[PDB]
């Protein structure tokens, strides 16, 4: 059924599991044509595909060419991430594919279901978290993959850089929830968080500054300062 | 015109033929329903005045042998039977229409309703879906279940329905994912049509006898099969003219016939709001659309 707070260490157990969402795989920006109408121009887009025990990032870039003369687009959109995510299970040895698959929004079941009839074992879920995985496009190395791509591309990533040598999974992904949260509610200010000291560096292999593990708990202390600071200065509290 | 006689009454029920029902008090001298039109099949149903636990009752058709009804005391149900000695069956009946201790199936002569409920529906078909081969009539009640409701349970007391079952790989060509869970067109004229029912009389035929389970017995599987068939017709875009046609009429019927009281229980707000009002045949049902919207305003 649905996944929330009360099963939470379930995310960490060790029964292969993924996320799915879908927020970044149709995006637009909206214009005025000469004639005074409003017109919209697709930007490409990604499936955000997510192993939360181990970190491993099945990105899949969507090239706005899969758009070309379709109709429906917010719909078709739903489809082709049922599609490519079905495709990705069938393309996994058979150990390695899931046996859930999480969707962050439930307009994803049926699609994800009807795509997925050939695997009745394979449960299909949503959540109640409110997770922010819309703000992985806000990661500069994943916007620039996905901006760059002029085709179809599958790109794969460890969000998690090298955490687990030193911290649970459980943490791990508390720690990514919360920065993800904190770049959603006020991108800039979250991007100078974690970088102004500019002697912390990110290496060519990762995603993320090779912070200590104090200056872990500085970064995160900053990211909760962050988002209440921003829900102050929303509901002007 | 032919004739179901009763040996006797022994306890109070309500006893139904067709689209009528009347109250037999506990031994009164009841001894059948007489003036039964050829050409149609029936049904006879019947609920327990000190029970009403239980409604069941019997398909038949007259032109296929003489059927009494007889009650068991250690069942506790009135039977079907065949009786095999045609001039014992005439006599009997001869002496209980002499003595007039039968009622008269009452049809108006303007009357279509029967009709209208059953074109599709013949015996064969019946004991297709209710399989009790050594009879001749078929046994419904109110509690058996159906073969889809058995999958999700003794085998012999079942409805053999023809599975319907929107997200399965019946009903999806891989491939075909989107366009066919959107568009039903394939499942319909493929799968059902060409490939099961063969044509749409005997698709009409099962979706008017679920109805008539649903209604007459309270039936739970028959009026999910009855609410399947037709939202497979109304969100498939491609169907044919005759058919479109054909199930306005269909309907119609059935909602003017429905009693106005069990409108709760036997009507599922989803499935007629979204043919009615968003289904690619939304435009299709003009006469049951506007029963529905006179009649039962409420549910949508
Ligand atoms: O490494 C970079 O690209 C970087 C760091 C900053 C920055 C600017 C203002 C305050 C804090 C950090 N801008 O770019």
């Amino acid at each position: 059924g649905a996944m929330n707070s009360s099963n939470y260490a379930e995310l960490f157990n060790n029964d292969i599991k993924l996320f799915v969402d879908d927020t970044n795989v149709y995006r637009v920006t909206v214009h005025k044509t000469f004639e005074g109408n409003v017109a919209t121009k697709a930007i490409n887009g990604c499936i955000f595909t997510l192993n939360p025990k181990t970190g491993h990032l099945f990105l899949k870039i969507i090239h706005t060419s899969v758009w070309a003369g379709q109709k429906r687009l917010s719909q078709l959109a739903k489809w082709k991430t049922a599609e490519e995510v079905s495709a990705l299970v069938r393309s996994l040895p058979k150990e390695e594919q899931p046996k859930q698959i999480i969707v962050t929004r439930k307009a994803m079941l049926d699609p994800l279901e009807v795509h997925m009839l050939d695997f009745p074992n394979i449960a299909i879920r949503p959540t109640e978290l409110r997770l922010p995985f819309s703000a992985a496009m806000s990661i500069d190395k994943l916007s620039d993959v996905v901006m760059k791509a002029t085709e179809p591309q599958m790109v794969l990533f460890n969000i998690y850089d090298d955490w687990l040598d030193r911290i649970s999974s459980y943490t791990a992904f508390s720690r990514l929830t919360l920065l993800l949260r904190a770049l959603k509610t006020n991108e800039e200010s979250a991007k100078m968080i974690l970088l102004s000291d500019p002697t912390i560096t990110i290496k060519s292999y990762h995603l993320w500054p090779s912070f200590t593990d104090e200056q872990w708990i500085t970064i995160e202390s900053q990211m909760r300062d962050l988002i209440l600071t921003e829900y102050g200065r929303k509901y002007n509290v | 015109m032919n004739t179901v006689p009763f040996t006797s009454a022994p306890i109070e029920v309500t006893i139904g033929i067709d689209q009528y029902s009347f109250n037999v008090k506990e031994n009164q001298p009841f001894h059948g329903i007489k003036d039964i039109p050829i050409g149609h099949v029936h049904v006879i149903h019947f609920q327990h005045a000190d029970n009403s636990s239980m409604r069941y009752g019997y398909w038949f058709d007259c032109r296929m042998g003489n059927f009494y009804i007889q009650y068991d005391p250690k069942d506790g149900l009135y039977k079907m039977m065949e009786e095999r000695d045609g001039a014992k069956f005439e006599n009997i009946v001869h002496n209980f229409k002499e003595r007039q201790m039968m009622v008269s199936y009452p049809k108006i002569d303007e009357d279509d309703t029967w009709y209208n409920l059953t074109e599709f529906v013949q015996m064969d078909k019946i004991r297709k879906i209710v399989r009790k081969d050594e009879n001749q009539f078929s046994y419904v009640d109110s509690s058996m279940t159906t073969v889809q409701e058995n999958e999700l349970s003794d085998p012999a007391h079942s409805l053999n329905y023809t599975v319907i079952n929107f997200k399965s790989r019946e009903a999806i060509r891989p491939g075909h994912e989107m366009e066919d869970f959107l568009d039903k067109s394939y499942y319909l004229n493929t799968v059902m049509l060409q490939g099961i029912f063969k044509n749409s009389s005997n698709y009409f035929g099962e979706l008017q006898f679920a109805f008539l389970n649903a209604m007459f017995f309270g039936n739970y599987g028959s009026s999910l099969q009855w609410h399947a068939m037709i939202e497979l017709i109304c969100s498939s875009a491609t169907v044919p003219k005759h058919m479109l046609d054909k199930l306005d009429e269909i309907l119609y019927y059935q909602i003017k016939t429905l009693p106005e009281q069990y409108s709760d229980i036997l009507l599922n707000e989803r499935v007629w709001n979204i043919c009615l009002y968003s289904s690619f045949q939304k435009n299709s049902l003009h006469n049951t659309e506007k029963i529905m919207e006179n009649k039962y305003p409420e549910l949508l």
